[PDB]
């Protein structure tokens, strides 16, 4: 599985796709959670990003069984997704974090 | 008009013949205390007059009894008088107990020579006709109002004095009330003295660095209230400053160098002595422009200080500690992430004086410290009078600052300053909590009647800032129509409150028709016309006539009589 992950378009999908999972994910309220958990990531300068497992286990369940199974590389590339989506809302935040 | 500006040196050399005798000190200088344009005003003529060294009394009055009491006191050799700040918009002649007679020597020959000659000096624009045009001792220096816009009033008040059948009477009623509308305005100010001295000076060519700084730090004195004005004036003032700088730029800082410079000027607090973040916190454009008094306020501004990419440590660090690369990429972050929350009004360009080595520093920081200086430098009768000593002996402390060899008094201001607008934000915020402000269709009245550092607003120009910061944030909520506010503060030792009448202002950088039309504080013949009536022992002496001392019983019933008044 991990070298399965470390192919070059399987990484550049799981990236596209984890970050319309950040983008667009939205509870029974209709919020999208983790746009707004970037809101604050930035505000405070926590430079974490807490992501549920069920979150990401409901919705598109096999990235959170390879996160179960091979999550060495994943957190790499889901770190840089989350810092690009704090970018988005907040640009050139790699001058902080 | 009786002095208009091109002939204000022949003023300065009638005063010169009048008092340029060594032997005595016949020239005496009446300054306002608690009015930083006043004080820069008395600093010029100060050193004009130590330059041609003709002995001066300056004596800081904070009440209109002070001033009559002290002409009382005041001896008849003392041939000129000077009036700085005050005495344009009342009947000095009656107020001093004055008439021509006693005062004039050699009547002859159509001429009159006074034993005793008043020169007034305010911008204040109900000019007093019966100072202005019906005597020769007062004597009044006119910025080009009086002589353009005051010749129907010119005409009417000539006729009354001509004049002492039923036509007769019809033309005699046309013209007072003429007179009357004329009066019964509110109190407005057009120009500053800072600038009109400077006029003067140049007039009489004795100008330098130090007075246009002077002129400056007095026109930048009344940007915050009168921000017309200021734009009016930036430019001759910029002008100035691009004359008098030597050819000699860009060279090597020498502990000799004395420059000033045009550059963005930031209207921010004390950002050079304080950290950005608390700059920001403690603006008062930027406080009315996101209402930092709710709890959301602090989370936004960590939104901008995250949004421009600024570590908010960094944004916290004292100015001078800042890594360069912040120091000199503001400019850029500030147009990058400015219009997006609409403080795209913050980025300014001022004045900064640079003394050597001594680091930069800009006028609306000295003059917030100068104003701290003033305010906290340091049975019911008497204790007033230590207050009013208290705030004239300030008045010196203020005036010591402007030496560049007492900058450590300059420190104790900045740091006053600072502790001062941490104060008023945390009364405006408190207030806003409890809703203090109970709004009317006349006035939003708001009275402090226990709470923390209440003895702190007993001070005018404390009651004055806090109710700047409380209408620049009132005039952002465009729900909120125009309105003055009425401030009270009970000062438990002598048991009386202290209502100030203010005006309400347009938001800075709201630039409108109605806005060109300055707002005119009606305060002044309401507060009067209520207290002739109906005796409560109310205290009217500050020049400044939107502020009064009322008893703690008469407040309410005080309060009262004002609402049933519609004269403002």
């Amino acid at each position: 599985y991990s070298e399965w992950i470390t192919q070059p378009n399987v990484s550049r999908t799981i990236a596209r796709e984890l970050k319309s999972f950040l983008l667009e994910y939205t509870d029974e309220t209709g919020r999208s959670v983790y746009g707004a958990r970037i809101r604050t990531l930035g505000e405070m300068n926590s430079e974490s990003l807490e992501v549920n497992y069920r979150h990401l286990a409901e919705s598109k369940a096999i990235l959170a069984l390879f996160l179960a199974k091979c999550p060495e590389e994943m957190l790499k590339i889901f770190d840089l997704v989350a810092m690009e989506a704090t970018e988005l809302h907040y640009p050139d935040y790699a001058r902080i974090h | 008009m009786y002095y208009g500006i091109s002939q204000f040196s022949e003023a300065y050399n009638k005063i010169l013949r009048n008092s340029s005798s060594h032997s005595s000190c016949q020239l005496v200088i009446f300054v306002s205390c608690l009015n930083i344009d006043a004080l820069c005003a008395t600093k010029m003529l100060s050193l004009l007059f130590k330059k041609q060294l003709v002995q001066s009394q300056i004596v800081p009055i904070f009440g209109y009894s002070e001033l009559r009491r002290h002409y009382s006191q005041l001896d008849d050799n003392i041939n000129s008088l000077l009036l700085v700040g005050f005495g344009g918009v009342i009947d000095l002649e009656a107020f001093l107990e004055i008439d021509p007679q006693e005062y004039v020597i050699d009547t002859d020959s159509g001429e009159q020579s006074f034993r005793r000659d008043i020169y007034v000096l305010d911008a204040h624009r109900p000019w007093n006709l019966d100072n202005i045009f019906g005597s020769q001792i007062i004597q009044c220096f006119d910025d080009g109002t009086v002589d353009d816009t005051l010749g129907e009033q010119k005409e009417a008040y000539y006729k009354l004095l001509e004049l002492d059948r039923k036509q007769r009477k019809k033309q005699i009623h046309e013209y007072e009330g003429v007179l009357e509308e004329y009066y019964s305005q509110g109190t407005t100010v057009v120009n500053s003295i800072s600038a009109q001295i400077y006029s003067l000076l140049s007039a009489i060519g004795e100008t330098n660095l130090s007075n246009l700084w002077l002129n400056i730090l007095g026109t930048t004195s009344l940007d915050i209230a009168y921000a017309q004005v200021y734009n009016r004036l930036y430019p001759l003032l910029q002008d100035e400053v691009k004359r008098l700088t030597p050819s000699s730029r860009n060279s090597v800082k020498t502990p000799d160098t004395l420059t000033l410079n045009i550059q963005p000027d930031y209207y921010l607090f004390l950002l050079r002595h304080s950290s950005l973040y608390d700059s920001f916190y403690y603006s008062n454009y930027v406080n009315a422009k996101l209402s930092l008094w709710n709890e959301n306020g602090k989370k936004r501004l960590h939104k901008m200080f995250a949004r421009m990419g600024i570590p908010l440590s960094t944004a916290q660090e004292t100015w001078l500690y800042m890594d360069h690369s912040i120091k000199r990429e503001l400019g850029i972050i500030f147009d990058k992430n400015l219009d997006r929350y609409g403080l795209q009004d913050i980025i300014r360009d001022g004045f900064v004086r640079t003394l050597g080595y001594r680091g930069s520093i800009s006028a609306s920081e000295f003059v917030e410290a100068l104003t701290a200086l003033l305010e906290v430098g340091n049975n019911s009768a008497q204790k007033l009078t230590n207050l009013r000593k208290r705030w004239v002996s300030n008045f010196w402390l203020s005036w010591d600052a402007l030496d560049d060899r007492k900058v450590e008094l300059l420190n104790r201001g900045i740091q006053l300053a600072q502790d001062l607008q941490r104060a008023i934000f945390n009364t405006g915020v408190a207030i806003l909590e409890k809703k203090l402000i109970k709004h009317l269709r006349i006035y939003r009245l708001c009275v402090l009647q226990d709470g923390p550092d209440l003895d702190l607003y007993r001070n005018p120009l404390t009651l004055l800032r806090l109710g700047n910061w409380l209408i620049e944030c009132c005039a952002e909520s465009e729900d909120k129509q125009l309105l003055p506010m009425v401030l009270a503060s009970i000062d438990e030792n002598t048991d009386t409150y202290l209502v100030a009448g203010l005006t309400p202002r347009y938001p800075r950088g709201l630039d409108t028709i109605h806005t060109k039309k300055p707002i005119l504080n009606n305060f002044s013949m309401a507060f009067q016309q209520i207290t002739a009536e109906t005796d409560a022992k109310v205290r009217i002496d500050n020049f400044e006539s939107s502020i009064i001392e009322i008893r703690r019983e008469d407040l309410s019933p005080f309060l009262e009589k004002l609402t049933l008044s519609g004269l403002l």
